[PDB]
């Protein structure tokens, strides 16, 4: 059924969130949204229209990407100990930014592609529980 | 010493090259330019410094393929409802490491696109 707000599609309810926040501050916040909530997981075609749907119609105006919760867990910048010519790596030189480890949905590819991002951005997105 | 094309730096050789790769078909050019030819790796700031410079006075403002690739591929992707990492929907599969010659800040862009580059060699 799922409460007033969320919707429903096999098994699980979802509610789009048209806040700007950064990667870490909105799965938080999903998480105080329902109990078990969390950043939307897509693991089906199905699924996924399902999604890109819900944003289409509720995430409008924003010029941004949509928070999923499918990222790298820790805060390296990369995973890479050795460049091609088999030396060691040491010395890095990252823009914050250009590190992208976070993934978010976009209009321009029918909000049905994850594109890497750096998880500082802020951005709406979609709860689920 | 480097060969008259190349230039050197602390006992390496480098050379930037004008015709776009994907960074796979970059790399392995490089490894047929010179013995022990790889694209360019960066153990300090110094000898990035000279890199940008003289990829800037070779071609001005552009980009140039780095020797790091598929960076976060071996990173550990999950969901945070730590649902199983099945269906996948890449926009890109893998993320290459560059640089403009304006700057020694370190980039990413798809390994697939294109770019210019910088090869190097030792001794
Ligand atoms: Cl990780
Ligand atoms: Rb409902
Ligand atoms: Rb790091």
């Amino acid at each position: 059924d799922c409460p007033s707000g969320w919707s429903s599609y096999e098994g699980h309810c979802y509610k789009p969130f048209k806040l700007y926040k950064t990667w870490d501050d909105a799965e938080r916040f999903c998480t105080e949204q329902a109990k078990g909530g969390h950043l939307v997981s897509i693991e089906s075609a199905g699924e996924a229209d399902f999604v890109a749907q819900l944003v289409t119609e509720n995430i409008q105006n924003t010029k941004s990407y949509v928070w999923i919760g499918l990222r790298v867990q820790g805060k390296e910048k990369q995973c890479s100990s050795e460049w091609s010519d088999g030396s060691s790596v040491s010395y890095e030189n990252w823009i914050e930014a250009e590190s992208k480890t976070c993934l978010g949905l976009e209009k321009e590819t029918g909000f049905r592609k994850w594109v890497n991002i750096y998880c500082g951005q802020q951005n709406p997105f979609v709860c689920e529980a | 010493d480097c060969p008259s094309d190349w230039s050197s730096y602390e006992g390496h050789c480098y050379k930037p090259f004008s015709e776009p790769k994907n960074w796979a078909d970059a790399e392995n050019f490089c490894t047929q330019q010179h013995a022990g030819g790889h694209l360019v790796s960066f153990q300090s700031s110094e000898e990035a410094d000279f890199v940008v410079k003289l990829a800037f006075q070779t071609f001005g403002h552009s980009i140039f393929w780095m020797g790091l690739s598929n960076v976060w591929n071996q990173c550990n992707w999950q969901w945070s409802n730590a649902a199983m990492l099945r269906y996948k929907a890449w926009a890109e599969e893998s993320y290459c490491v560059y640089f403009k010659s304006t700057n020694n800040k370190w980039r990413s862009r798809a390994c697939r696109m294109m770019a210019q580059f910088v090869c190097e060699f030792q001794a």
